């Protein structure tokens, strides 16, 4: 690839994944160098090699990566190599990443690498768009923030120690065992405010020990935030669900409702909430843009409509209307769409289940079952008013989801486009002024003439 | 085939009869094997009940062979698409996986190894549709969720607890001040001790409460700061979902709170009077204790046209019935005029209209008590109880009538009245598909005020240009047809 | 006389209930558990529950004299009262309440105070209350922590006797854990006993600990319960306190939320700095002077009576001051306040200059408007509150010289606060009074005057519809014309 | 001069004055309770204490000197400013704040710093800065946690002076709870005496404990209610940072709330992979360039005329480039740019396709909108930001060949944000201006180039004489028709 987008490219993903590792290590490995006697001179080419490692991925960061991301103008994607450098050097990532990798044998002086954090928020948000369910990667990175705070605590609590001495006083680390688990141990106690450990004597002592109690109530008021709004968030939709269904059931128990009534709104709420996800569509249709709304539409019901013999030779427009206007109705099995002898005003598209059209001696007959996509009703949308009427009893087999638009909706589409409504009016017309006038005075001279006729003989 | 329906109460009941097993390996399984006292004190009764687990795991697994699913809104209940379904899914594997016959490894382990029965915890995902199915079927899913938050807790301490118990072990029974003490000691050799203070260790380190014997080695300290962060997260999670909780429970009385604060800060900010104030602050204090602050278009704005308008048939239809327009009114329009009420309450002392004001909803009085009274207010000529209305002739618009859509009587309310006003404009609404009962309903009207004695231009311009280009066209059209006729006739000669 | 449950005096005896089921709540158990606090002041402890008792049974006389809102008003019938009262689980309790097991101390003996447990169950009455201060109070936030801080110290307390109550069947002094031997003396007295208690349980609900770890099996246990069980107490502090600071600042972050959408959409237009800063002004003038929430939406919650006399409250008197308007019925002038929007001015905003269209009519609530030339340094008159402009505009007068025309500039000096009476609306609300429109449209023309301003159709379609008619009877003979023509060239054929 | 309470002045003042009053509820506290700070830096304590009784006077100057609005106008008149300051409270709280209670220095010593505790009654002033710093900071969220700090440490160093205090009346180091014998040249150290109190106070107030148990009933009975306070402190703390949290990602939960809405409809509704990448795609360009927001619901926060003046400065200039409305009346402009509606559109998306109705004018604003040839593959023109099309089939032009239909294919070759102005609107906004009206109307047929009822009542009657003169004609013709056929028979 000549030109990566910063977006969908999984591989920048990886080379991402490499500089937060790199960044990552430089974080978690300064203060350990600057504090814990590790960094000997014994062990030291390895602390240099794997510098000289995360400086040459911080160097093919800003040099090679960085400058091959294409990026938006305008709302026009930009290709061009030129374009893409100078808007990396005109960005505030490309002074950030020139302030990291300046050197200013003292890991104190390895610092500014640490600067390097837009990468890892780059990352974070690609790894928040890709996969669903982020809340759990949030709690994973909140839990990762707490680590590092303990990591630095136990840090500075060995720095303490060093500075007053290993072991001479019992709030100090004494000076046995692994030497970080220990000030681990210590910052674990303390950053979480658990306590357990040797009080303070010395001012300094108490002073230090106070600040880390502090920070650690706010550090553990941060995670248990951390986690409330990661619980809020993931059970947000199920909240309102239950709320919205505690409130029907509330409002049908206050007015005796009957259980087959109240049973049946149960029913529905929970199917549609297992079936959809939420309780309406058209709340997250009208938040969409008028175009993605339009497109969706156009993208679930257009060849099912655009396949109706009625709606043939309109114009398209009032098809892209009419599909923004259908709305979703779920019916509960054994549910009559369609009763007979009932006003028809609606047009029914069957986007899932199936509808019997119930007919025969007695009724409880099934003249024919119809599927998922099929269109039936629309002759009623061709109505004056009242001068519909359904002919057959119409049932649902299942749970059935249709797309309905009623007659109403229909005639305020039709009162934009002239020319559709004019070719509409007509189907009715043929499905069912200058000829009448003529056929009326050829009538009526003709019985003119007989009376006239007769009286002269 | 018999199909069990997922929605119904036998699906419920497996549920929590599958649940009991899989509690029981989740607990005991690793119970047995950190705590071996305890696996082999109770060995025929672990074993009996091992064997009775393995059993409802295999009905579990024969349930979910005949478990419908919802295929285009119908129960599947064909036995080769119901097995496909089953085995296509991950939970087949999970099932086949959990059921291995691993306890043919106690020939070759000995029976002081009950970690062989470690695959049997793969069911919890049975355990876990249930504990969802409860909280979405129970009438306190507050206190449901405090359970089960609390019995997860419970679970997650007393693995820890055999956990802090297995590494105890490993280490040495005594050998320092961490593990747990020697088991040769007549007072924490006993089983019951033993697990009971592995419970007190771990309860207190997984509620990052400490109070334990800090660790002495450097394995004994990782496991006590691994274990103390994950205390960390089990009490940012308890204490989060209990938050989220009681945020959800204090939402409603937040928003009513919000509102009132709100309409009370217009009401200082446009000076409102003291004793308006007053009025709004009873009316709100009564919504609040009666319950009644829910919105019944907000309540209802989800459900389908044919719930909803079985629910509005089932409150408002025998009273819309006996109104007398609206007696021989189709069902259908019923319907319609039931689903277009609008609720209308109103405070004691309330005027619902005064002689002289314009007329255009009819009310039904569902739950409360109006009076008719004259221009002063004090006397009353009837009082009208629930089920009445009054104002069906203003809607209808009769014409020649005296009031004009205007009231000719004084409705005040005694109490609170929860009243549903059928407006004008609606009537019409629906009346537009019912042309024939609109006409009946006008001369109903009608009927009535001669009874009462109460009854004694573009388009066209248009409409003449359009009929006469029509015309000329097909004037133009039969002129040019009878001239192939005279064309035809001069040719003939 | 019948107590209103709404009224203040139910409030009091609510109150007066609540200090006895208080009094039990606490003292009942702490008798019960420390043996000597009961027989030390055993004659104080008669006389207070001989007290509360007393109270206990006129709170059931309050029960049966409470009156109940059925079909909206208060119900005054004796027998209907007793029967609404009795037919509720709340007469059970209060009966099992003050079933007489005080004869039990001539049986257990008087250090047996667990028989007045049953006065525990008129704990309806305290949490009723506590409600019904929560929506009374002007301070809901202090009352809500005082009522979280009572219920915590109720709750350590009883955790306290417990514990108190579990050293004593252990046996005091017996091992660390438990409370130590009470013939000590310091660790013998009441108040240490008390206090200790008491320290014991805060330290152990409260997830902190550091108390003497238990020595046997049943005190493992019930440390283990009781820091599981603080650790829910803690949690549900949490949260209930971080639901009211949520609560608090709920407006703070929506108005937060109002004003960062705001910047980025000027961010995004690259709107002026100039522009901006005006924004950023009069969005930090709404939140200081308190006018945040927009008067549409906050009287969309209040109901249409109820808004109705809001609207009336605040606007009569200044619609009736209005010249047009003086002299009109109430309720197009009710239905004219109705139709009025809220408009606010920042200081040198423009209400309309010369040439702008006028379709709307403004009433000055408050700030004061200055009538500028073209420079807008000079004032010709300024307009203080109650003041109007644009009548004239808002009535579509024929034969107006200044036709829907502003004919002088309006600058608003300060934060003028204005409602504005559109033509539309007008309109729309005299479409229900014409005669209304008529003179009001009469008056106009009158001001104007005195300011020195200012069926052949239908015939013709029937002859249109004689037209067509005659225009086909040509066609009619063109067709007969035609067959005999054709007739006679077949005959001649 | 008045000062303006919504002034930079007035906040200066108030950041003035909130020194001496944090400067009070500290320190007078910390000189009661510790005698050893009161009585070391005596000098000191007592030019700061003058400083703050100064600041405090010239507080109560700016109160007489601070104006509010009233009838939406600052009141700059002495009179009613010193009589609104008076009539409310904070006059009498000022007023006991600077009583000279200082003289009782001289009765009971100079170790009795508790008689300044009046000057703590500026607390409402404090508070008031504070709440002016949080509505007016850039940093909402960091100024809360650090004002949450700053109480909190206000709070535990008061404790700390209670603690110190208590075990004072005891007595030092009668027992282990209370302080050690300061006699000790170790705990006689007046920071180390402040240190471990604040130590002692942040433990008990934060659910720490780690504290050496109490010994004494009253010690038992402050630790247990110190032990209340500070899981109200605690829980208070992490309700605050919780509330802060939620405000931060509040955008971003709706956000992705959004996302997850309308994944799980494109999931039910069996929408193409294509589509459901498209809309995810935009979704996420429209977040990372703040633009996820709707228009309409943002601005209508915003009131009339503040909308009205922002469409202007965002709209004015670009609907003046019209060519139709390059000669136009500033109102007409105005509502045109009120009746604008904004639209966005994703690559390859199509505004218009050839025979489509026209009845919209689009004005791109931030976007690239191309012409193709009915394939999408080549491109006529190319047209950039600022460009306008729809301006003739929103006129309503007589004689128009191509009126009423779009004659082009207009395509997005990126993300465009166009400005829809609907025919309706554009009629509705020319209702109240006929004279512009028929302006638009020739301009538009220029361009294209390059009394009804009496009116329709006469109309008609030519029309009737007309059908008349045909009849007339008719019914000769069909006398010599017969006439014709009476020679041949």
């Amino acid at each position: 690839p000549q030109s990566i987008d910063p977006l969908t490219n999984l591989m920048y993903v990886l080379w991402l994944f490499f500089v937060v590792m790199a960044w990552n290590w430089n974080c978690w490995l300064i203060p350990v160098r600057w504090a814990f006697p590790y960094q000997t001179p014994d062990n030291i080419h390895h602390w240099l090699l794997m510098d000289y490692l995360c400086d040459l991925i911080y160097f093919l960061d800003i040099t090679v990566f960085q400058t091959r991301l294409q990026f938006v103008r305008g709302g026009d994607i930009i290709t061009d190599k030129k374009d893409m450098r100078n808007n990396y050097l005109k960005s505030r990532r490309f002074k950030m990443d020139l302030l990291s990798l300046l050197p200013l044998v003292n890991p104190l002086l390895r610092l500014p690498r640490c600067l390097k954090y837009m990468a890892f928020f780059e990352f974070n948000s690609r790894l928040e768009s890709i996969l669903s369910k982020a809340y759990v990667y949030r709690v994973i990175r909140t839990t990762a923030y707490l680590l590092y705070s303990l990591h630095l605590n136990s840090c500075l609590y060995y720095w303490a120690s060093a500075y007053q001495g290993l072991g001479s006083t019992h709030w100090v680390y004494d000076g046995v065992g692994n030497s970080y688990i220990r000030c681990y141990y210590f910052a674990v106690k303390t950053l979480i405010t658990i306590g357990g450990l040797p009080d303070p004597k010395t001012l300094f002592e108490i002073v230090f020990q106070l600040l880390n109690y502090f920070t650690g109530v706010f550090a553990f008021s941060v995670m248990i935030g951390q986690m409330r709004d990661v619980v809020g968030a993931a059970t947000a939709g199920q909240t309102y669900y239950r709320s919205c269904m505690d409130s029907t059931v509330k409002y049908m128990n206050f007015y005796k409702i009957p259980k087959s009534v109240q049973n049946r709104v149960k029913t529905w709420y929970e199917y549609t909430w297992h079936s959809q996800g939420m309780l309406d569509e058209s709340e997250l249709m009208v938040q969409l843009p008028d175009k993605m709304r339009l497109d969706l539409a156009i993208d679930v019901n257009y060849n099912i409509v655009s396949k109706v013999a009625l709606f043939q030779g309109c114009d398209r427009q009032m098809i892209f209307d009419m599909l923004k206007r259908l709305r979703s109705v779920v019916y509960l099995p054994n549910d009559y769409v369609c009763k007979k002898g009932e006003i028809g005003r609606e047009m029914y598209i069957i986007q899932a289940g199936q509808v019997q059209v119930l007919g025969g001696p007695d009724g409880k007959s099934v003249l024919v079952t119809l599927k998922a996509g099929s269109v039936f009703g629309e002759i009623s949308l061709l109505a004056v008013g009242g001068g519909n009427r359904r002919t057959a009893n119409v049932v649902a087999h299942g749970f059935t989801n249709l797309f309905i638009l009623d007659k109403k909706d229909l005639n305020e589409i039709l009162v934009h486009y002239p020319e559709s409504q004019k070719l509409l009016r007509k189907k009715a017309r043929r499905m069912l002024p200058k000829l009448f006038n003529a056929a009326l005075a050829m009538t009526g001279k003709m019985g003119g003439k007989g009376a006239k006729g007769g009286k002269l003989a | 085939v018999v199909v069990i329906d997922p929605s119904g109460n036998t699906y419920y009941n497996w549920l929590f009869c599958i649940t009991l097993p899989v509690m029981y390996n989740w607990t005991m399984v690793i119970a047995r094997a950190c705590f071996d006292e305890l696996q082999s004190d109770y060995l025929e009764y672990w074993l009996i009940l091992d064997y009775v687990s393995d059993i409802v795991y295999l009905i579990d697994m024969f349930v979910r062979t005949r478990t419908g699913y919802l295929e285009q809104g119908l129960l599947v209940k064909e036995e080769l698409k119901l097995i496909n379904k089953y085995k296509s899914n991950l939970q087949f594997k999970l099932d086949v996986l959990s059921l291995i016959p691993t306890d043919l490894l106690y020939f070759k382990l000995g029976w002081n190894y009950p970690e062989i029965r470690l695959n049997r915890l793969l069911r919890f995902s049975r355990m876990f549709e249930f504990f969802q199915r409860t909280e979405t079927r129970t009438n306190y899913p507050n206190i449901f969720r405090i359970s089960n938050l609390v019995m997860y807790i419970v679970i997650i301490i007393h693995w820890n607890a055999c956990v802090f118990y297995s590494i105890s072990k490993a280490i040495g029974f005594g050998n320092d001040t961490w593990v747990y003490p020697d088991i040769n000691d007549p007072e924490f050799g006993r089983l019951a001790r033993k697990y009971v203070y592995s419970l007190y260790w771990s309860t207190l380190t997984l509620t990052t409460i400490g109070e334990t014997p800090p660790p002495v080695r450097d394995s004994e300290y990782v496991f006590v700061v691994v274990d103390f962060l994950i205390g960390v997260l089990i009490f940012a999670t308890i204490v989060g979902n209990i938050g989220s909780m009681i945020s959800n429970m204090n939402a409603a009385r937040a928003e009513f709170q919000a509102r009132i604060d709100a309409i009370k800060q217009y009401m200082h900010f446009r000076n409102v009077s003291k004793d308006m104030e007053k009025r709004v602050i009873k009316w709100f204090d009564y919504l609040w204790t009666n319950k009644k602050t829910v919105d019944e278009k907000e309540v209802l704005k989800y459900l389908p046209d044919k719930l909803r308008a079985e629910i509005a048939i089932n409150v408002h239809l025998d009273t819309l019935k006996k109104v007398r327009i609206f007696a021989d009114c189709e069902a259908g329009l019923l319907v319609e005029l039931v689903l277009k009420l609008q609720p209308q309450v109103y405070s004691p002392g309330d005027y619902i209209c005064k002689k002289g004001d314009i007329g255009r909803e009819m009310y039904i009085i569902k739950e409360g008590k109006l009076a008719v009274v004259a221009d002063d207010g004090v006397t009353q000529f009837v009082v009208l109880s629930d089920g009445s209305y009054f104002g069906e002739i203003s809607i209808l618009n009769i014409k020649g009538s005296k009031a004009g859509n205007r009231r000719t009587a004084n409705i005040k309310s005694i109490g609170y009245s929860d009243l549903f006003c059928l407006s004008k404009d609606d009537l019409m609404e629906a009346l537009t598909e019912y042309p024939d009962a609109k006409t009946m309903l006008e001369e109903k009207g009608k009927q009535i005020l001669m009874k009462d004695g109460l009854l004694d231009e573009k388009v066209t311009r248009m409409e003449g240009s359009v009929d006469l280009l029509q015309t000329r066209f097909a004037r133009i059209l039969a002129e040019y047809e009878s001239m192939q006729q005279k064309l035809k006739q001069r040719l003939t000669k």
